[PDB]
């Protein structure tokens, strides 16, 4: 802003329907000072804020720990008060390249003597001059009778904690409705085709997301089915709908005739294409004889799921051991 | 007036180790904590900071290496533990609760009632 | 019984006993299914004798 | 029907606690089955004669 | 409510015998009694 | 007198954004009762302002978008915010300042003014702004609007659609699709418009009753169905379709609660000896 | 006990005609009307629970049928050898 | 069990378990009569085959 | 048999706890009212031939 407010006048501004954009500022740093209580600029992820109090002014750093609630002192007392419950970070900055030249400044008023303390949020707005009721003088400059406000100067001697400090507290207010404005998250690049634990606007889930065909309404977001469970997510990072589906749960049967024949035996895995029967969980296991069966040769797509270790032969003989879908099982032969 | 709680400080024999701890109503995982000492003679100094997560451990070069900082957030406290014990520990002892600033060695905003410690050689 | 008081031991007891009383009537309830079973078939061999 | 799956959705935590119950899981995983086998056995005899 | 029958640990195991080998049963014995 | 007219089967919208396809959903949520009562307004030849209870339903049938702006508020007071919207040259504008009311407040138009009687820029309404706290930078047709106040968030869902007819109403159906749902956290309990005379639209109030909405392969909503509108209605939600076969259906069941209580106890009673005592 | 009993509506097919009729289990037919009735939609409901076309069977209260002393297949069976039909 | 403490966890899952399983049993005993059921008439289709 | 009314008797409380259980109250009427029309039919069919 090309013009600030006095230091007794401190601008605010309410700031909503936007999140504080701290990433772009974080690495620049380019503000000499980001004083938050009791929250950190990183840990701010865990918490969110509906609107924003933004007090703009300009003010010395070496007060900004006098102002602090809890203060013994008298010189805090008649200077600024604040709420014990604060929740307002204080960002400052130097600014002696703009606000300090050749001479000084004397833009600065501030009160010395006050009637009382100054109640909160209390506004008092008159033209008219209070004058002393005790020892009035009414033609004269003499004693009780100075202006109400008197000037403070600074001078270039002073050192750079000493020199004037653009500051704005921003501070966040909560209130009993749902928060409904929070701080950006990073996101996880897009994946397909593959069991995921998604969570798309708190909505969480597991399930494969893949390209969906169906066609939703610029207001609707989610989807259902007839068991009112999740079906399709539209991302909103990107206008599309993603499909989810259980992922690979099934059963697995050991199918093997009689021990007395022979020890041979083969796997069968329940409606799941051969390509998820290895990263089914395996892998971690006896390599001698169980990864014989994850993976081989002689593999099999029937109806039922995916048979492993035994060989798809064109002649039909009477079923044996029934594996379904009209496919059966022989050790002969 | 914030009502902290102070445990642990009182008389200690020199040379050994002792225990302090602070606990506050107000959360503790997201306020940087502190413990500075004050002695006849001397006025605020430094002596130990925490931030938020519990990994930057902020100490005086004169006495750091000995002094171990802790945060609970189930009991909702922290706990110092001070080993190789000195006579320089005669003080009083507060625990600050606040943030964590680049400008500052740490953010003070609400203060502890205080505890008394004494080493007997 | 002996090791908790009387006040957590009527929970805990309580808590043995339903789920001893579900097992019993899981077990009831097969064995009447079994028996409807068993009697079809017992009526189809008196018939066929 | 998974048993452990219906009653517990990918958690450790109440799969140990249904674990603690009993063999509940099974009985019902064996009802299903013979259910099956049943029906199974209903279409071949009707059929296959 | 066929095809959704796939969302929580429920499955549809396939039926023995596809409607193709009852049909042909079906035909075995139409033609054996004719 | 305010002339009441059925309200037919408007006032339908979506409960909520999720997508569902050719089922047919059992919702329970405010509504507009089917053959409701609205109240019908007319000018020829007694300007109350209509309360808003739970949740207001809103149908106007203009070609000069006569109505363009709505308040909404509690006391109107100057002491609590008061809610205002309106609608023009395709710009929304939604205030919750204070400011002071004429005597007989309603919006003023000219026909074929070149300074369109200024009022542009001088607008002498109101002093100025002192306790604004939100802020938003940017027989033809029927439009239908919904405003529902619940649990702080102030939801308002409308519908526009163009209709080639003179004679009376539409007896069609169309669902209302959101427009926003905004965090405001105020409840109202009335509710005015803006009109421009020296005139026709519609107010519905909306009740908890349970529908039955009817969706699409295209996921919107064509018919639905009010459970307590009548036997058949509540058969319908019951068996959860729309065609019921011949038959007798068990829809639910009576009771009679006592009225307020009834204790009987004896009277007069075994009175203590107090005569020898007293007297 | 009070005058709890169930409501089953009786109707024929949608395409047939919307025509229904109410049935009111175990109930004689004058506290059809007081039984938290009166407070629905009043074109419908409080025509239904009320009016002419009221009969006392066995069965309970049936509103919205009419008694005929000729006897038919049955249709709809209401119970207690009574039993509903649309065509006259 | 992420927004609640073990104490409380544990006893919810507990309840949730239990009706769980109770919804399941009475699922299996009507799949278990339907399928009495449907074997009486599949032996009434094969005898009439 | 109302399941609403046994399980409650005109208590609002116990009606509103029963509401979260679920569908077993409807489930239950359900089965009666089949049972009903299997009643209804086996007496039609052994008697109206
Ligand atoms: C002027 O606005 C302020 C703040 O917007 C009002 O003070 C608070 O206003 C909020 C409105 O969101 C209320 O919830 C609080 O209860 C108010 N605080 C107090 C202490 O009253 C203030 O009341 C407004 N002034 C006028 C005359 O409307
Ligand atoms: C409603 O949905 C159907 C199908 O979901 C839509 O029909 C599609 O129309 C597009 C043309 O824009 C074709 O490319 C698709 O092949 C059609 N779908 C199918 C399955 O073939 C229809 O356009 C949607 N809107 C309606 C029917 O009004
Ligand atoms: C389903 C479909 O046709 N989507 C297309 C999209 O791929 C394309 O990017 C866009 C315009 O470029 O038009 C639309
Ligand atoms: C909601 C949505 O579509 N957002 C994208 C945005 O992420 C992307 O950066 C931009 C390309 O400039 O296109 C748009
Ligand atoms: C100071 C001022 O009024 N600026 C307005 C701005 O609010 C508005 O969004 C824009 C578009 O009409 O025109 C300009
Ligand atoms: C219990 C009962 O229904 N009693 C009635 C009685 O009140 C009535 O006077 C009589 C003749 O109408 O029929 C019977
Ligand atoms: C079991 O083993 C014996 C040899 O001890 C063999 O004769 C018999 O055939 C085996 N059973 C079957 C079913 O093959
Ligand atoms: C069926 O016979 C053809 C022709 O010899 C052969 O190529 C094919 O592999 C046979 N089927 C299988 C499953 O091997
Ligand atoms: C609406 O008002 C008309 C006035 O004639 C009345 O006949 C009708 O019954 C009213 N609607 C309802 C639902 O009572
Ligand atoms: C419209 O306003 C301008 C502004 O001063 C004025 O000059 C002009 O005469 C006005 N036109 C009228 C009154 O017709
Ligand atoms: C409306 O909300 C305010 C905010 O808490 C509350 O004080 C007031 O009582 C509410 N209105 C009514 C009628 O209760
Ligand atoms: C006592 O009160 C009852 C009313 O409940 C009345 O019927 C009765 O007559 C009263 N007793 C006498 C002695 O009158
Ligand atoms: C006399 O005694 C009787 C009791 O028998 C009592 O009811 C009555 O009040 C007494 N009279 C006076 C004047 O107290
Ligand atoms: C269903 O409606 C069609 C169309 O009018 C009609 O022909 C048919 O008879 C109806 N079904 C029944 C069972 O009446
Ligand atoms: C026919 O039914 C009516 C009831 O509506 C009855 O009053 C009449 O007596 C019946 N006819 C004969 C001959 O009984």
């Amino acid at each position: 802003a090309t013009r600030f407010a006095s230091v007794y006048a401190w601008n605010r501004k309410r700031i909503s329907n936007c999140v504080a954009d701290y990433s772009v500022l974080y690495n620049s740093a380019s503000f000499s000072t980001f004083k938050c209580y009791g929250v950190s600029p990183t840990k701010l992820n865990d918490l969110c804020f509906t609107n924003v109090y933004a007090d703009s002014f300009v003010i010395r750093g070496d007060e900004v720990r006098q102002i602090a609630p809890g203060q013994t002192g008298k010189i805090a007392d008649y200077n600024y008060k604040l709420p014990d419950d604060f929740t307002g970070c204080v960002i400052a900055w130097n600014s002696n390249n703009l606000d300090s030249k050749v001479g000084g400044n004397y833009n600065y008023l501030y009160r010395l003597f006050r009637k009382s303390n100054l109640k909160p949020f209390e506004r008092d707005i008159s033209t008219e001059i209070y004058q002393a009721g005790s020892t009035p003088c009414n033609g004269v400059e003499g004693f009780n009778c100075y202006f109400p406000l008197q000037s403070y100067g600074f001078q270039p001697t002073n050192g750079v904690g000493y020199q004037p400090y653009r500051v704005v507290v921003l501070s966040f207010e909560l209130l009993h409705a749902p928060a409904t404005v929070c701080g950006p998250k990073k996101s996880t690049n897009l994946v397909k085709n593959k069991c995921v634990n998604f969570n798309f606007n708190g909505l969480t889930g597991t399930g494969v997301l893949t390209e969906s065909n169906k066609k939703f309404l610029p207001f609707q977001q989610f989807g259902r089915d007839i068991a009112d469970t999740t079906d399709a997510v539209r991302d909103p990072q990107t206008l599309e709908i993603l499909d989810i589906t259980p992922c690979s749960f099934g059963g697995v049967s050991v199918i093997t005739p009689g021990t007395n024949t022979s020890n041979q035996v083969a796997v069968l895995y329940q409606d799941v294409n051969c390509t998820e029967v290895p990263v089914a969980i395996h892998a971690d296991q006896l390599t001698p004889t169980w990864r014989v069966y994850s993976t081989g040769s002689n593999v099999f797509q029937t109806r039922a799921g995916c048979l492993i270790g035994a060989e798809h032969v064109n002649n039909s003989y009477e079923c044996d051991i029934p594996i379904g879908a009209g496919i059966c099982a022989s050790y002969q032969t | 007036q914030v009502q902290l709680v102070e445990s642990g400080g009182g008389l200690v024999q020199a040379g050994g180790s002792l225990r302090l701890s602070c606990a506050a109503a107000a959360r503790f995982s997201t306020s940087a904590m502190g413990w500075f000492r004050q002695a006849p003679g001397k006025e605020r100094e430094f002596v130990a900071a925490i931030s938020w997560s519990n990994t930057n451990t902020h100490y005086a070069d004169t006495v750091k290496g000995r002094f171990t900082i802790s945060a609970d957030t189930a009991k909702e406290t922290v706990d110092l533990q001070m080993n190789s014990l000195k006579p320089e520990d005669t003080a009083v002892y507060y625990c600050v609760q606040g943030g964590w600033g680049i400008r500052q060695p740490i953010i003070v905003d609400y203060w502890g009632k205080g505890t008394q410690v004494t080493v007997s050689s | 019984l002996s090791r908790l008081d009387p006040p957590e031991a009527e929970v805990q007891i309580d808590r043995l006993i339903t789920g001893r009383l579900q097992s019993l009537q899981t077990y009831v309830t097969q064995q009447l299914i079994r028996a409807a079973e068993i009697r079809a078939s017992a009526n189809l061999a008196a018939t066929k004798m | 029907v998974d048993c452990t799956m219906y009653i517990c959705g990918d958690s450790t935590e109440c799969s140990n606690l249904l674990l603690q119950y009993g063999s509940f899981c099974t009985q019902l995983n064996r009802a299903l089955t013979g259910i099956a086998v049943e029906q199974d056995k209903n279409t071949q005899e009707v059929f296959a004669q | 409510l066929i095809c959704a029958q796939k969302f929580n640990g429920l499955t549809v195991l396939p039926p023995l015998l596809t409607d193709e080998m009852i049909a042909q049963y079906t035909s075995a014995l139409l033609a054996g009694t004719i | 007198p305010p002339a009441y007219t059925n309200s037919f089967t408007r006032g339908v919208y979506y409960p909520d954004k999720v997508f569902r396809s050719s089922v047919l959903h059992s919702t329970q949520d405010l509504f507009l009762p089917f053959f409701s009562n609205v109240t019908w307004f007319h000018a020829i030849h007694d300007n109350p302002v209509l309360p808003f209870n739970d949740g207001v339903y809103f149908a106007s049938t203009e070609k000069s978008n006569i109505i363009r702006g709505w308040i909404f508020g509690t006391t109107l007071d100057s002491k609590t915010q008061s809610l205002l919207i309106v609608n023009n040259a395709t710009n929304v504008v939604i205030k919750v300042c204070e400011f002071q009311f004429c005597n007989d407040p309603f919006l003023g138009v000219y026909y074929h003014k070149n300074n369109k009687s200024w009022m542009e820029s001088e607008f002498r309404v109101y002093s100025s702004a002192n306790n604004c706290t939100f802020e938003y930078v940017s027989f033809k047709n029927l439009r239908e609007f919904v405003f529902k106040n619940i649990d702080g968030y102030f939801k308002i869902y409308s519908k526009h659609t163009p209709i080639n007819l003179v004679r009376d109403l539409p007896q069609g159906f169309s669902a209302l699709e959101p427009l926003v749902d905004l965090p405001i956290g105020i409840n109202i309990t009335r509710f005015q418009t803006l009109l421009a005379l020296h005139a026709a639209y519609y107010v519905g109030y909306l009740q908890p009753r349970t529908f039955l909405l009817k969706y699409n392969e295209n996921g919107t909503i064509t018919d639905a169905v009010d459970c307590a509108l009548d036997p058949l209605s509540e058969t319908k939600c019951t068996l959860k379709s729309f065609t019921v076969e011949k038959g007798i259906y068990q829809t639910s069941n009576f009771r009679v609660q006592p009225t307020e209580s009834i204790v009987r106890f004896p009277n007069i009673t075994n009175l203590c000896p107090f005569g020898e005592v007293f007297n």
